[PDB]
Protein backbone atom coordinates (compact mmCIF):
# COMPACT_ATOMS: atom_id res chain seq x y z
CA UNK A 1 0.00 0.00 0.00
CA UNK A 2 2.29 2.59 -0.99
CA UNK A 3 1.25 6.56 -1.31
CA UNK A 4 2.26 8.94 -4.00
CA UNK A 5 3.10 11.87 -1.94
CA UNK A 6 3.30 15.57 -3.46
CA UNK A 7 5.35 18.24 -1.50
CA UNK A 8 5.49 22.48 -1.83
CA UNK A 9 4.80 23.48 -5.18
CA UNK A 10 3.76 27.13 -6.34
CA UNK A 11 0.30 28.70 -7.04
CA UNK A 12 0.74 32.61 -6.61
CA UNK A 13 3.07 32.15 -4.30
CA UNK A 14 5.47 29.19 -2.75
CA UNK A 15 2.90 26.58 -0.95
CA UNK A 16 3.68 24.55 1.97
CA UNK A 17 0.81 21.48 1.34
CA UNK A 18 2.04 17.53 1.82
CA UNK A 19 -0.61 15.33 0.90
CA UNK A 20 -0.50 11.63 -0.34
CA UNK A 21 -2.51 10.05 -3.33
CA UNK A 22 -3.39 6.35 -2.59
CA UNK A 23 -3.88 4.88 -6.27
CA UNK A 24 -5.35 1.70 -4.74
CA UNK A 25 -8.79 3.83 -3.48
CA UNK A 26 -7.93 7.01 -4.99
CA UNK A 27 -8.33 8.86 -1.90
CA UNK A 28 -5.86 11.79 -0.78
CA UNK A 29 -4.09 12.40 2.62
CA UNK A 30 -3.68 15.69 4.14
CA UNK A 31 -0.39 15.34 6.21
CA UNK A 32 1.81 18.13 8.02
CA UNK A 33 2.50 20.87 5.99
CA UNK A 34 6.20 21.74 5.52
CA UNK A 35 7.71 24.57 7.76
CA UNK A 36 8.94 26.27 5.14
CA UNK A 37 6.27 27.07 1.75
CA UNK A 38 8.66 26.28 -1.18
CA UNK A 39 8.62 25.52 -4.85
CA UNK A 40 10.82 24.22 -6.95
CA UNK A 41 12.09 21.50 -4.68
CA UNK A 42 12.19 18.00 -5.08
CA UNK A 43 11.57 14.93 -3.81
CA UNK A 44 12.73 11.23 -2.82
CA UNK A 45 12.52 8.42 -0.26
CA UNK A 46 15.09 6.58 1.32
CA UNK A 47 14.47 3.90 3.98
CA UNK A 48 10.90 4.83 4.66
CA UNK A 49 11.65 8.32 5.22
CA UNK A 50 10.16 11.29 2.52
CA UNK A 51 12.92 14.12 1.99
CA UNK A 52 12.25 17.68 0.71
CA UNK A 53 14.97 19.40 -0.90
CA UNK A 54 15.80 22.64 -2.11
CA UNK A 55 13.40 24.69 -3.92
CA UNK A 56 12.26 28.62 -3.37
CA UNK A 57 10.57 30.16 -1.20
CA UNK A 58 8.33 33.41 -1.76
CA UNK A 59 7.79 35.28 1.74
CA UNK A 60 6.22 39.36 2.73
CA UNK A 61 10.39 40.36 2.52
CA UNK A 62 11.69 38.81 -0.39
CA UNK A 63 12.24 36.23 -1.85
CA UNK A 64 14.80 33.04 -1.11
CA UNK A 65 16.61 30.19 -2.60
CA UNK A 66 16.63 27.48 -0.55
CA UNK A 67 19.65 25.02 0.88
CA UNK A 68 17.29 22.97 3.08
CA UNK A 69 16.57 19.75 3.34
CA UNK A 70 13.79 18.33 5.36
CA UNK A 71 12.45 14.81 6.28
CA UNK A 72 9.10 13.46 7.12
CA UNK A 73 8.28 10.55 8.75
CA UNK A 74 5.32 9.23 7.66
CA UNK A 75 4.74 7.06 11.38
CA UNK A 76 4.77 10.28 13.06
CA UNK A 77 3.38 12.72 10.70
CA UNK A 78 6.02 15.33 11.78
CA UNK A 79 9.32 16.83 9.11
CA UNK A 80 12.55 17.32 11.24
CA UNK A 81 15.04 19.30 9.87
CA UNK A 82 18.63 17.66 8.02
CA UNK A 83 21.71 18.88 7.25
CA UNK A 84 21.67 21.93 4.32
CA UNK A 85 23.08 21.75 1.34
CA UNK A 86 26.37 23.43 0.18
CA UNK A 87 24.75 26.19 -1.80
CA UNK A 88 21.05 27.13 -2.37
CA UNK A 89 18.97 25.15 -5.22
CA UNK A 90 16.01 25.99 -6.56
CA UNK A 91 14.62 24.12 -9.74
CA UNK A 92 16.67 21.44 -8.76
CA UNK A 93 16.71 17.85 -10.01
CA UNK A 94 17.24 14.80 -7.38
CA UNK A 95 18.24 11.04 -7.62
CA UNK A 96 18.65 8.19 -5.22
CA UNK A 97 21.48 5.55 -5.48
CA UNK A 98 22.08 2.88 -3.18
CA UNK A 99 20.19 5.20 -0.32
CA UNK A 100 22.38 8.17 -1.01
CA UNK A 101 20.27 11.38 -2.18
CA UNK A 102 21.90 13.15 -5.39
CA UNK A 103 21.15 17.07 -5.76
CA UNK A 104 21.89 18.53 -8.83
CA UNK A 105 22.21 21.75 -10.46
CA UNK A 106 19.07 23.76 -9.77
CA UNK A 107 19.87 28.03 -9.66
CA UNK A 108 20.61 30.24 -6.35
CA UNK A 109 19.59 33.98 -7.65
CA UNK A 110 20.83 34.45 -10.94
CA UNK A 111 23.89 31.77 -10.63
CA UNK A 112 22.89 28.91 -12.92
CA UNK A 113 24.77 25.24 -10.89
CA UNK A 114 26.91 22.67 -12.39
CA UNK A 115 27.56 21.49 -9.69
CA UNK A 116 26.46 18.37 -7.92
CA UNK A 117 26.67 17.08 -4.48
CA UNK A 118 25.61 13.76 -2.17
CA UNK A 119 23.96 13.21 0.96
CA UNK A 120 24.32 10.01 3.46
CA UNK A 121 21.36 10.12 5.89
CA UNK A 122 23.35 7.77 7.89
CA UNK A 123 26.40 10.27 8.20
CA UNK A 124 23.63 13.51 8.18
CA UNK A 125 26.02 15.12 5.66
CA UNK A 126 26.47 16.23 2.00
CA UNK A 127 29.56 16.15 -0.29
CA UNK A 128 30.15 17.68 -3.47
CA UNK A 129 30.85 15.32 -6.19
CA UNK A 130 32.23 15.78 -9.71
CA UNK A 131 30.40 18.80 -11.13
CA UNK A 132 27.94 18.54 -14.84
CA UNK A 133 29.63 19.09 -18.17
CA UNK A 134 26.73 22.13 -18.47
CA UNK A 135 24.96 23.69 -15.88
CA UNK A 136 21.94 22.73 -15.57
CA UNK A 137 18.25 24.51 -13.85
CA UNK A 138 15.12 22.51 -14.23
CA UNK A 139 16.95 19.61 -15.17
CA UNK A 140 15.10 16.10 -14.83
CA UNK A 141 17.06 13.41 -13.28
CA UNK A 142 16.31 9.80 -13.43
CA UNK A 143 18.77 6.92 -11.95
CA UNK A 144 19.56 3.09 -14.29
CA UNK A 145 21.29 0.57 -13.59
CA UNK A 146 23.35 2.68 -10.63
CA UNK A 147 23.99 5.54 -12.98
CA UNK A 148 22.40 8.97 -12.89
CA UNK A 149 21.22 10.46 -15.43
CA UNK A 150 20.52 14.59 -15.62
CA UNK A 151 18.25 15.40 -18.77
CA UNK A 152 17.42 19.33 -20.63
CA UNK A 153 17.18 21.90 -18.53
CA UNK A 154 17.99 25.89 -18.56
CA UNK A 155 22.02 26.71 -18.73
CA UNK A 156 21.49 30.71 -17.97
CA UNK A 157 20.74 31.38 -21.78
CA UNK A 158 19.71 28.55 -23.43
CA UNK A 159 17.11 25.89 -22.82
CA UNK A 160 18.40 22.66 -23.09
CA UNK A 161 17.86 19.11 -25.32
CA UNK A 162 21.18 17.60 -24.08
CA UNK A 163 21.57 14.93 -21.69
CA UNK A 164 24.66 13.65 -19.70
CA UNK A 165 25.53 10.31 -17.62
CA UNK A 166 27.52 10.10 -14.07
CA UNK A 167 29.54 7.17 -13.09
CA UNK A 168 29.53 7.03 -9.59
CA UNK A 169 32.46 4.53 -8.93
CA UNK A 170 34.50 6.62 -11.31
CA UNK A 171 32.75 9.98 -10.27
CA UNK A 172 32.57 11.40 -13.54
CA UNK A 173 29.83 12.26 -16.12
CA UNK A 174 29.84 11.60 -20.02
CA UNK A 175 27.21 13.41 -22.49
CA UNK A 176 24.90 11.31 -24.19
CA UNK A 177 22.35 11.47 -27.14
CA UNK A 178 20.01 14.70 -27.04
CA UNK A 179 16.47 14.72 -26.89
CA UNK A 180 14.34 15.41 -29.81
CA UNK A 181 13.00 18.30 -28.37
CA UNK A 182 14.33 20.82 -25.88
CA UNK A 183 12.97 20.84 -22.48
CA UNK A 184 13.06 22.50 -19.21
CA UNK A 185 11.28 21.46 -15.94
CA UNK A 186 9.88 17.89 -17.57
CA UNK A 187 9.04 15.41 -15.97
CA UNK A 188 11.70 12.79 -16.26
CA UNK A 189 11.95 9.30 -14.72
CA UNK A 190 12.46 5.78 -15.40
CA UNK A 191 9.92 2.99 -16.42
CA UNK A 192 10.33 -0.89 -17.84
CA UNK A 193 14.26 0.40 -17.91
CA UNK A 194 13.68 3.52 -20.16
CA UNK A 195 14.25 6.97 -19.55
CA UNK A 196 10.64 9.11 -19.99
CA UNK A 197 11.26 13.12 -20.18
CA UNK A 198 7.60 13.94 -20.26
CA UNK A 199 6.13 17.86 -21.08
CA UNK A 200 8.24 20.75 -19.86
CA UNK A 201 9.01 23.94 -21.79
CA UNK A 202 10.67 24.32 -25.07
CA UNK A 203 11.51 28.20 -24.93
CA UNK A 204 8.22 28.61 -26.91
CA UNK A 205 5.41 26.42 -26.10
CA UNK A 206 4.78 24.36 -22.24
CA UNK A 207 4.78 21.15 -23.89
CA UNK A 208 2.55 17.95 -24.13
CA UNK A 209 4.76 15.54 -26.02
CA UNK A 210 6.68 12.85 -24.32
CA UNK A 211 10.12 10.82 -25.26
CA UNK A 212 11.49 7.76 -24.10
CA UNK A 213 15.30 6.98 -24.23
CA UNK A 214 17.11 2.91 -24.53
CA UNK A 215 20.20 3.11 -23.38
CA UNK A 216 21.76 0.46 -25.22
CA UNK A 217 20.50 1.64 -28.79
CA UNK A 218 21.04 5.62 -27.89
CA UNK A 219 17.93 6.97 -29.30
CA UNK A 220 14.96 8.79 -27.90
CA UNK A 221 11.68 8.11 -29.28
CA UNK A 222 8.41 9.75 -28.70
CA UNK A 223 5.30 7.65 -27.17
CA UNK A 224 1.65 9.23 -27.07
CA UNK A 225 1.33 12.75 -25.67
CA UNK A 226 -0.26 13.64 -22.61
CA UNK A 227 -3.65 15.30 -22.77
CA UNK A 228 -2.38 18.45 -21.21
CA UNK A 229 0.42 20.63 -22.28
CA UNK A 230 2.48 21.41 -18.76
CA UNK A 231 5.70 22.70 -17.41
CA UNK A 232 6.91 22.07 -13.69
CA UNK A 233 4.95 18.63 -13.59
CA UNK A 234 5.79 16.39 -10.77
CA UNK A 235 6.25 12.92 -11.84
CA UNK A 236 6.30 9.79 -10.47
CA UNK A 237 6.54 5.76 -11.19
CA UNK A 238 3.93 3.72 -9.33
CA UNK A 239 3.24 0.13 -10.18
CA UNK A 240 4.05 0.14 -13.81
CA UNK A 241 2.82 3.15 -14.40
CA UNK A 242 3.63 7.26 -15.07
CA UNK A 243 1.88 9.54 -12.82
CA UNK A 244 2.43 13.05 -13.83
CA UNK A 245 0.84 16.08 -11.33
CA UNK A 246 0.15 19.81 -11.54
CA UNK A 247 2.00 22.05 -13.45
CA UNK A 248 1.43 25.11 -15.98
CA UNK A 249 -0.49 24.80 -19.24
CA UNK A 250 0.46 28.64 -20.11
CA UNK A 251 -2.91 29.89 -18.97
CA UNK A 252 -3.54 27.61 -15.73
CA UNK A 253 -2.19 25.72 -13.29
CA UNK A 254 -2.93 22.55 -13.73
CA UNK A 255 -4.89 20.36 -11.01
CA UNK A 256 -4.93 17.36 -13.27
CA UNK A 257 -3.00 13.44 -12.04
CA UNK A 258 -2.10 12.21 -15.87
CA UNK A 259 -1.58 8.34 -15.53
CA UNK A 260 0.89 6.14 -18.60
CA UNK A 261 0.31 3.22 -19.46
CA UNK A 262 3.07 1.55 -21.06
CA UNK A 263 1.31 -1.84 -21.70
CA UNK A 264 -1.23 -0.16 -24.30
CA UNK A 265 0.71 3.44 -24.78
CA UNK A 266 -2.32 5.77 -23.51
CA UNK A 267 -2.59 8.34 -20.73
CA UNK A 268 -5.61 8.56 -19.19
CA UNK A 269 -6.95 11.20 -16.14
CA UNK A 270 -7.06 9.51 -12.94
CA UNK A 271 -7.27 12.17 -10.25
CA UNK A 272 -7.57 15.86 -9.78
CA UNK A 273 -5.19 17.14 -6.95
CA UNK A 274 -6.88 19.40 -3.58
CA UNK A 275 -5.89 22.88 -5.76
CA UNK A 276 -3.89 23.06 -8.97
CA UNK A 277 -0.51 23.84 -8.81
CA UNK A 278 2.99 23.69 -10.47
CA UNK A 279 7.15 22.71 -9.08
CA UNK A 280 6.04 20.33 -6.32
CA UNK A 281 8.03 17.19 -5.40
CA UNK A 282 6.77 14.24 -5.63
CA UNK A 283 7.65 10.79 -4.20
CA UNK A 284 6.35 7.30 -3.39
CA UNK A 285 6.53 5.31 -0.42
CA UNK B 1 11.40 47.10 -5.27
CA UNK B 2 9.61 45.81 -8.00
CA UNK B 3 7.42 43.27 -5.98
CA UNK B 4 8.50 40.11 -8.54
CA UNK B 5 8.29 36.28 -7.56
CA UNK C 1 -4.63 65.68 -28.02
CA UNK C 2 -1.77 63.81 -26.99
CA UNK C 3 -1.95 59.99 -24.46
CA UNK C 4 -0.07 59.01 -21.95
CA UNK C 5 1.26 55.43 -23.42
CA UNK C 6 1.68 52.10 -20.83
CA UNK C 7 3.02 49.04 -21.81
CA UNK C 8 4.36 45.96 -20.18
CA UNK C 9 4.29 45.76 -16.70
CA UNK C 10 4.11 43.14 -13.99
CA UNK C 11 1.27 41.48 -12.11
CA UNK C 12 1.61 37.88 -11.19
CA UNK C 13 4.23 37.81 -14.32
CA UNK C 14 5.55 39.55 -16.60
CA UNK C 15 2.33 41.77 -19.10
CA UNK C 16 1.81 42.65 -22.76
CA UNK C 17 -0.77 45.23 -21.91
CA UNK C 18 -0.15 48.50 -23.88
CA UNK C 19 -3.10 50.97 -23.00
CA UNK C 20 -3.09 54.90 -23.39
CA UNK C 21 -4.71 57.29 -20.83
CA UNK C 22 -6.37 60.54 -22.29
CA UNK C 23 -6.24 63.36 -19.74
CA UNK C 24 -8.99 65.48 -20.78
CA UNK C 25 -11.04 63.38 -21.18
CA UNK C 26 -10.11 60.26 -18.69
CA UNK C 27 -11.19 57.35 -20.93
CA UNK C 28 -8.44 54.23 -21.51
CA UNK C 29 -7.69 53.24 -24.86
CA UNK C 30 -6.91 49.05 -25.07
CA UNK C 31 -4.17 48.82 -28.41
CA UNK C 32 -2.37 46.44 -29.29
CA UNK C 33 -0.22 44.07 -27.07
CA UNK C 34 3.14 43.54 -26.98
CA UNK C 35 4.28 40.60 -29.04
CA UNK C 36 6.59 39.65 -25.96
CA UNK C 37 5.56 40.51 -22.49
CA UNK C 38 7.60 42.11 -20.50
CA UNK C 39 8.42 44.27 -17.01
CA UNK C 40 11.02 46.39 -16.16
CA UNK C 41 10.80 47.65 -20.08
CA UNK C 42 11.14 51.47 -20.76
CA UNK C 43 9.33 53.51 -23.14
CA UNK C 44 10.10 56.67 -25.57
CA UNK C 45 8.12 58.72 -28.17
CA UNK C 46 10.98 59.51 -31.09
CA UNK C 47 9.07 61.47 -34.47
CA UNK C 48 5.11 60.06 -33.27
CA UNK C 49 6.49 56.36 -33.07
CA UNK C 50 6.40 54.63 -29.35
CA UNK C 51 9.74 52.38 -28.80
CA UNK C 52 9.86 49.87 -25.44
CA UNK C 53 13.19 49.08 -25.17
CA UNK C 54 15.06 46.22 -22.66
CA UNK C 55 12.81 44.85 -19.62
CA UNK C 56 12.98 40.85 -18.84
CA UNK C 57 10.18 38.24 -19.00
CA UNK C 58 9.32 36.82 -16.23
CA UNK C 59 7.08 33.83 -16.62
CA UNK C 60 6.02 30.94 -14.47
CA UNK C 61 8.09 28.81 -16.85
CA UNK C 62 11.37 30.94 -16.26
CA UNK C 63 12.88 34.30 -16.64
CA UNK C 64 14.44 36.02 -19.95
CA UNK C 65 16.12 38.90 -20.04
CA UNK C 66 15.38 41.02 -22.90
CA UNK C 67 17.77 42.71 -25.52
CA UNK C 68 15.00 44.15 -27.65
CA UNK C 69 13.57 47.33 -29.11
CA UNK C 70 10.45 47.30 -30.27
CA UNK C 71 8.43 50.04 -32.65
CA UNK C 72 4.55 51.27 -31.92
CA UNK C 73 2.61 52.70 -34.92
CA UNK C 74 -0.38 54.60 -33.34
CA UNK C 75 -1.61 55.30 -36.93
CA UNK C 76 -1.54 51.55 -37.67
CA UNK C 77 -1.73 50.31 -34.16
CA UNK C 78 1.24 47.67 -35.00
CA UNK C 79 4.02 46.80 -33.54
CA UNK C 80 7.19 46.07 -35.56
CA UNK C 81 10.90 44.86 -34.34
CA UNK C 82 13.97 47.02 -34.64
CA UNK C 83 17.50 46.38 -34.50
CA UNK C 84 18.41 44.66 -30.47
CA UNK C 85 21.19 46.31 -28.42
CA UNK C 86 24.24 45.21 -27.72
CA UNK C 87 23.31 43.05 -24.33
CA UNK C 88 20.14 42.82 -22.50
CA UNK C 89 18.99 45.27 -20.04
CA UNK C 90 16.36 44.62 -17.29
CA UNK C 91 15.35 47.69 -14.84
CA UNK C 92 17.03 49.59 -17.63
CA UNK C 93 16.66 53.76 -17.96
CA UNK C 94 16.33 55.36 -21.58
CA UNK C 95 15.96 59.21 -22.44
CA UNK C 96 16.12 60.86 -26.14
CA UNK C 97 18.22 63.54 -27.48
CA UNK C 98 17.97 65.07 -30.72
CA UNK C 99 15.66 61.48 -32.18
CA UNK C 100 18.26 59.33 -30.48
CA UNK C 101 17.54 56.58 -28.07
CA UNK C 102 19.88 56.39 -24.78
CA UNK C 103 19.64 53.03 -23.12
CA UNK C 104 21.21 53.03 -19.87
CA UNK C 105 22.01 50.41 -17.45
CA UNK C 106 20.21 47.25 -16.31
CA UNK C 107 21.20 43.91 -15.82
CA UNK C 108 21.74 40.92 -17.67
CA UNK C 109 21.81 37.48 -15.24
CA UNK C 110 24.15 38.11 -12.91
CA UNK C 111 25.81 41.44 -14.69
CA UNK C 112 24.97 45.31 -13.51
CA UNK C 113 26.02 47.14 -16.40
CA UNK C 114 27.32 50.55 -16.63
CA UNK C 115 27.48 50.50 -20.29
CA UNK C 116 25.25 53.16 -22.49
CA UNK C 117 24.47 52.71 -26.03
CA UNK C 118 22.31 54.99 -28.44
CA UNK C 119 19.80 54.41 -31.15
CA UNK C 120 19.71 56.13 -34.11
CA UNK C 121 16.02 55.49 -35.77
CA UNK C 122 17.07 56.95 -39.13
CA UNK C 123 19.62 54.10 -39.60
CA UNK C 124 18.16 51.39 -36.74
CA UNK C 125 21.70 50.49 -35.35
CA UNK C 126 22.60 50.77 -31.98
CA UNK C 127 26.39 52.05 -30.91
CA UNK C 128 27.83 51.64 -27.44
CA UNK C 129 28.98 55.44 -25.92
CA UNK C 130 30.95 56.16 -23.36
CA UNK C 131 29.80 54.01 -20.21
CA UNK C 132 28.69 55.25 -16.63
CA UNK C 133 30.53 55.85 -14.15
CA UNK C 134 29.09 53.43 -11.78
CA UNK C 135 26.83 50.03 -12.37
CA UNK C 136 22.88 51.02 -11.94
CA UNK C 137 20.18 49.26 -12.58
CA UNK C 138 16.37 50.14 -11.70
CA UNK C 139 18.13 53.68 -12.68
CA UNK C 140 16.09 56.96 -13.65
CA UNK C 141 16.71 58.77 -16.51
CA UNK C 142 15.74 62.54 -17.71
CA UNK C 143 17.35 64.46 -20.22
CA UNK C 144 17.95 68.30 -19.47
CA UNK C 145 19.46 70.98 -21.48
CA UNK C 146 20.44 68.16 -24.04
CA UNK C 147 22.53 66.52 -21.26
CA UNK C 148 21.27 62.94 -19.90
CA UNK C 149 21.03 62.42 -16.01
CA UNK C 150 21.15 59.16 -14.86
CA UNK C 151 19.81 59.09 -10.98
CA UNK C 152 19.87 56.39 -7.89
CA UNK C 153 19.67 52.46 -8.70
CA UNK C 154 21.32 49.16 -7.98
CA UNK C 155 24.93 48.55 -8.47
CA UNK C 156 25.08 45.16 -7.47
CA UNK C 157 25.86 45.53 -4.21
CA UNK C 158 24.56 48.62 -2.53
CA UNK C 159 21.38 50.77 -3.23
CA UNK C 160 22.04 54.17 -4.61
CA UNK C 161 21.96 57.88 -3.62
CA UNK C 162 24.35 59.32 -6.20
CA UNK C 163 23.81 60.72 -9.50
CA UNK C 164 25.53 61.65 -12.46
CA UNK C 165 25.59 63.66 -16.13
CA UNK C 166 26.27 62.66 -19.52
CA UNK C 167 27.66 65.07 -22.15
CA UNK C 168 26.90 63.61 -25.70
CA UNK C 169 29.14 66.19 -27.70
CA UNK C 170 32.15 65.51 -24.84
CA UNK C 171 31.09 61.54 -24.75
CA UNK C 172 31.55 61.77 -21.08
CA UNK C 173 30.00 61.55 -18.00
CA UNK C 174 30.45 63.17 -14.53
CA UNK C 175 29.17 62.77 -10.97
CA UNK C 176 26.88 65.39 -9.87
CA UNK C 177 25.33 66.36 -6.37
CA UNK C 178 23.61 62.98 -4.37
CA UNK C 179 20.05 62.63 -4.13
CA UNK C 180 18.80 63.27 -0.13
CA UNK C 181 17.13 59.75 -0.36
CA UNK C 182 18.99 56.29 -1.62
CA UNK C 183 16.61 55.88 -4.52
CA UNK C 184 16.57 52.44 -6.59
CA UNK C 185 13.16 52.34 -8.67
CA UNK C 186 12.19 55.50 -8.06
CA UNK C 187 10.40 57.84 -10.84
CA UNK C 188 12.82 60.27 -12.46
CA UNK C 189 11.38 62.70 -14.97
CA UNK C 190 12.12 66.77 -15.99
CA UNK C 191 9.28 69.28 -14.99
CA UNK C 192 10.02 73.17 -16.06
CA UNK C 193 13.53 73.35 -15.84
CA UNK C 194 13.87 70.35 -12.91
CA UNK C 195 14.49 66.87 -12.63
CA UNK C 196 12.20 65.07 -10.07
CA UNK C 197 12.76 61.51 -8.16
CA UNK C 198 9.75 60.03 -7.06
CA UNK C 199 9.27 57.06 -4.62
CA UNK C 200 11.38 53.68 -5.59
CA UNK C 201 12.62 51.93 -2.72
CA UNK C 202 15.89 53.38 -0.53
CA UNK C 203 16.91 49.94 1.21
CA UNK C 204 14.39 49.36 3.84
CA UNK C 205 11.44 50.97 2.96
CA UNK C 206 9.25 51.72 -0.41
CA UNK C 207 9.07 55.61 -0.63
CA UNK C 208 6.38 58.12 -0.84
CA UNK C 209 9.14 60.90 -0.92
CA UNK C 210 10.02 63.39 -4.07
CA UNK C 211 12.85 65.52 -4.56
CA UNK C 212 13.85 67.88 -7.10
CA UNK C 213 17.13 68.75 -8.81
CA UNK C 214 17.98 72.30 -9.66
CA UNK C 215 21.20 72.43 -12.04
CA UNK C 216 22.43 75.72 -11.35
CA UNK C 217 21.98 75.35 -7.06
CA UNK C 218 23.23 72.09 -7.38
CA UNK C 219 21.00 71.03 -4.69
CA UNK C 220 18.08 68.24 -4.52
CA UNK C 221 14.63 69.35 -2.39
CA UNK C 222 11.71 67.71 -1.55
CA UNK C 223 8.79 68.77 -2.52
CA UNK C 224 4.91 67.44 -1.71
CA UNK C 225 5.16 63.57 -1.23
CA UNK C 226 2.68 61.24 -3.20
CA UNK C 227 -0.45 59.80 -1.22
CA UNK C 228 0.76 56.45 -1.91
CA UNK C 229 4.15 54.95 -1.56
CA UNK C 230 5.44 53.37 -4.97
CA UNK C 231 8.46 51.51 -6.56
CA UNK C 232 9.05 50.55 -9.98
CA UNK C 233 6.72 52.80 -10.97
CA UNK C 234 5.95 54.68 -14.48
CA UNK C 235 6.18 58.10 -14.71
CA UNK C 236 5.68 61.33 -17.52
CA UNK C 237 5.51 64.57 -17.65
CA UNK C 238 2.27 65.65 -19.28
CA UNK C 239 0.46 69.58 -19.88
CA UNK C 240 3.35 71.00 -16.98
CA UNK C 241 2.15 67.93 -14.90
CA UNK C 242 4.10 64.76 -13.91
CA UNK C 243 1.83 61.67 -13.65
CA UNK C 244 3.17 58.56 -11.25
CA UNK C 245 1.39 55.46 -12.45
CA UNK C 246 1.22 51.98 -10.76
CA UNK C 247 4.05 50.64 -8.89
CA UNK C 248 4.86 48.21 -5.83
CA UNK C 249 4.09 49.33 -2.24
CA UNK C 250 5.62 46.80 -0.45
CA UNK C 251 2.22 44.49 -0.29
CA UNK C 252 -0.10 45.49 -3.54
CA UNK C 253 0.64 46.24 -6.93
CA UNK C 254 -1.27 49.49 -7.62
CA UNK C 255 -3.23 50.76 -10.05
CA UNK C 256 -3.36 54.38 -8.98
CA UNK C 257 -2.33 56.97 -10.88
CA UNK C 258 -1.54 60.46 -8.80
CA UNK C 259 -0.68 63.77 -10.56
CA UNK C 260 1.56 66.69 -9.07
CA UNK C 261 0.94 70.23 -9.90
CA UNK C 262 3.74 72.01 -9.59
CA UNK C 263 1.99 75.16 -9.30
CA UNK C 264 0.01 73.99 -6.01
CA UNK C 265 2.97 71.53 -4.94
CA UNK C 266 0.18 69.15 -4.27
CA UNK C 267 -0.61 65.37 -5.79
CA UNK C 268 -3.91 64.81 -6.60
CA UNK C 269 -5.40 60.75 -7.79
CA UNK C 270 -6.71 61.02 -11.67
CA UNK C 271 -7.72 57.69 -12.42
CA UNK C 272 -6.79 54.19 -11.96
CA UNK C 273 -5.07 51.85 -14.61
CA UNK C 274 -7.42 49.13 -15.52
CA UNK C 275 -5.33 46.73 -13.40
CA UNK C 276 -2.41 47.12 -10.50
CA UNK C 277 1.12 46.41 -12.29
CA UNK C 278 4.66 47.46 -11.34
CA UNK C 279 7.66 47.56 -13.97
CA UNK C 280 5.52 49.67 -16.71
CA UNK C 281 7.14 51.84 -19.50
CA UNK C 282 5.65 55.17 -20.00
CA UNK C 283 5.55 57.99 -22.89
CA UNK C 284 3.84 60.79 -24.39
CA UNK C 285 2.67 61.32 -27.54
NA1 LIG D 1 17.86 27.88 2.89
NA1 LIG E 1 25.74 6.06 -21.55
NA1 LIG F 1 10.05 25.41 -16.87
NA1 LIG G 1 13.23 42.33 -11.46
NA1 LIG H 1 6.77 35.50 -11.53
NA1 LIG I 1 26.63 39.75 -22.03
NA1 LIG J 1 28.42 43.30 -12.62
Amino acid sequence: GRLIYTAGGYFRQSLSYLEAYNPSDGTWLRLADLQVPRSGLAGCVVGGLLYAVGGRNNSPDGNTDSSALDCYNPMTNQWSPCAPMSVPRNRIGVGVIDGHIYAVGGSHGCIHHNSVERYEPERDEWHLVAPMLTRRIGVGVAVLNRLLYAVGGFDGTNRLNSAECYYPERNEWRMITAMNTIRSGAGVCVLHNCIYAAGGYDGQDQLNSVERYDVETETWTFVAPMKHRRSALGITVHQGRIYVLGGYDGHTFLDSVECYDPDTDTWSEVTRMTSGRSGVGVAVT
Amino acid sequence: ETGEL
